[PDB]
């Protein structure tokens, strides 16, 4: 098992853990802020997903400082994880293209 | 904070007739409304969650409908045990709030 | 099972404070919130506050003056609310309720009647209520017992320790000279009494009193 | 310290500086436009983050010309910075895969 | 522009009683409301920020609540020094605006 694949696997696991902790910590940051919607666990999990993917519909979003901090970690984990998958696909294609060229 | 309006405060119906309790939210709250029954000297008891979802242990008689700002709790064929106060509660936005409640009278 | 357990009553002198308890059983999750809800006599439900015992974070209703303070003891699965500096406006039934972080209160405590006053606790006096002997009997017979001179509210009245439930009325207490009085009524087949025994059980949580009284015909 | 890592570090620093200046310049562009919400510094900073990550919830956004211009710079800085991190991960994986192949 | 409505304009309470001032925004402004006290011949003084946040130097007596469009400033147990005008102000949307103010009378 080559490095770029172990890392893509590791990244994906690590993102799922960030999604779960982020859901949990978002609700804990946002309860106590009047008007907040990010305040029950099921939809916080959906919110962490659509944040990690950078979709950001706008149905849900943090309004407190620490919910916004949790959001940033989730965004970075998500962009980084998907970028690491992209970089692993690059490595696979580049290796395959070496062989196909006899290099 | 989301104000929940229950009106009328008292509802008089005849035995076995359909009855409908009204809950109105001061702004759209999706389907994040739950309904409680409080009998004389009792504590509240969950009847319906998320506007229309059945709770096991609760007679089929009870139903819920609505979304947005207008919500209804319905009893098809009232009977004496249904004599209680009925409260709605929203969980869409913090803090959770309750309506002021409606009494069923037969 | 009973998933939340609360004391029946606390009497608090004006200006004093009190710690209300709520011991949880059944499933407990890292994610569970314990909520507190106030109900004044003749009034509706009032959301006071919430705490997550696993992390110890608590939020309070802002819209109302903040006399409360919420803690939890993870070891004892017990949540505490400290209401401080109380007034007559704070006399109420205080419920606790459990919410799995998905927005509704699936299960509730029986609630603690908190009374703010300067009066002393007084266990009630229980008296039988059997008919006079010149009373005519129908196919049913009506018995009762009289709970008078107690303070504070509440008292619980059962008949034959819960087994009798049909045919039962308990009347709201009335308040007279700083003592409460109520009666309770039971109706059994005329047939069935006094052949089979009828007893009223009166618990008064504020004085840790429980008494039985058998209802026998008069001499 | 290889080039792709110094550049990822440089990019990340440079993004933080863009986030901070963008917050500050957004408020300066948006005040004076009736209806604008991007008008105090704390939430402008949150707005710059969720713009740089391309999340774009819709809770906040510029309505003036120069606030929109500040927004574009922030978007480009953010996409470019995260893309440069992805390209650095590609280089690490490609090098590691050379060694693992004895090339 | 966001209109802030303070009503009633005068509030009469008895010494040591709780009082509540109302502020209503013409559209939802989150919690971006702050409250000021102006005594006779004085300049305004910040009492509460972001709807409910305490300002050091301000008696615990003062509190704030609300979000969206409905906001309240409360004094638990009024005393004479509280005799002043009370203004709300929003910072959610440009330009900042003030309410027309409510006088406390004892």
């Amino acid at each position: 098992s080559a490095l770029h694949w172990r890392a893509a696997g590791a990244a994906t696991v690590l993102l799922v853990i960030v999604l779960l902790a982020g859901s949990y910590l978002a609700v804990l940051a946002e309860r106590g802020a009047p008007g907040a919607q990010l305040i029950t666990y099921p939809r916080a999990l959906w919110w962490s997903v659509e944040t990690a993917t950078t979709v950001g519909y706008g149905d849900l979003y943090p309004v407190t400082l620490w919910g916004r901090c949790v959001a940033v970690v989730v965004m970075v984990a998500g962009i980084t994880s998907f970028g690491l998958v992209t970089a692993a696909l690059a490595t696979w294609f580049v290796g395959r293209e070496q062989e196909r060229r006899g290099h | 904070d989301i104000l929940l309006t229950q009106s009328p405060a008292i509802l008089s119906v005849s035995p076995g007739e359909r009855v409908s309790f009204s809950c109105r939210a001061s702004q759209s709250i999706g389907t994040d409304i739950h309904w409680y029954q409080q009998r004389t000297n009792g504590s509240p008891r969950l009847l319906i969650k998320y506007a229309s979802e059945s709770i096991s242990g609760i007679p089929s008689r009870f139903s819920g409908s609505g979304s947005g700002t207008d919500f209804t709790l319905s009893i098809n064929s009232v009977e004496s045990e249904d004599i209680a106060n009925y409260y709605c509660q929203q969980s869409n936005r913090w803090p959770f709030t309750f309506g002021s409640g409606t009494k069923l009278e037969i | 099972q009973v998933q939340l357990q609360q004391p029946g009553a606390e009497l608090v002198k004006p200006g004093a404070s009190v710690k209300l308890s709520c011991k949880a059983s059944g499933y407990t999750f890292t994610s569970d919130w314990i909520h507190w809800v106030k109900q004044r006599p003749g009034h509706g439900l009032e959301w006071i506050g919430e705490i997550i015992p696993s992390y110890g974070r608590a939020n309070y209703n802002e819209k109302i003056q903040k006399k409360a303070t919420l803690t939890a003891d993870k070891s004892s699965s017990t949540a505490f609310m400290q209401l401080s500096s109380l007034t007559s406006e704070d006399s109420a039934v205080y419920y606790c309720a459990r919410e799995r972080g998905d927005g509704y209160f699936a299960v509730w405590g029986a609630g603690t009647t908190v009374t703010v006053s300067s009066a002393k606790t007084t266990p009630p006096s229980v008296y039988p209520l059997a008919p006079g002997s010149a009373a005519q009997t129908n196919s049913m017979v009506t018995l009762g017992c009289l709970v008078k001179g107690y303070f504070p509210e509440p008292v619980t009245v059962t008949w034959n320790s819960g087994s009798l439930s049909s045919g039962v009325h308990t009347f709201p207490a009335v308040l007279q000279s700083d003592l409460y009085t109520l009666s309770s009524s039971v109706t059994v087949p005329s047939s069935s009494w006094p052949s089979e025994t009828v007893t009223c059980n009166v618990a008064h949580p504020a004085s840790s009193t429980k008494v039985d009284k058998k209802i026998v015909p008069r001499d």
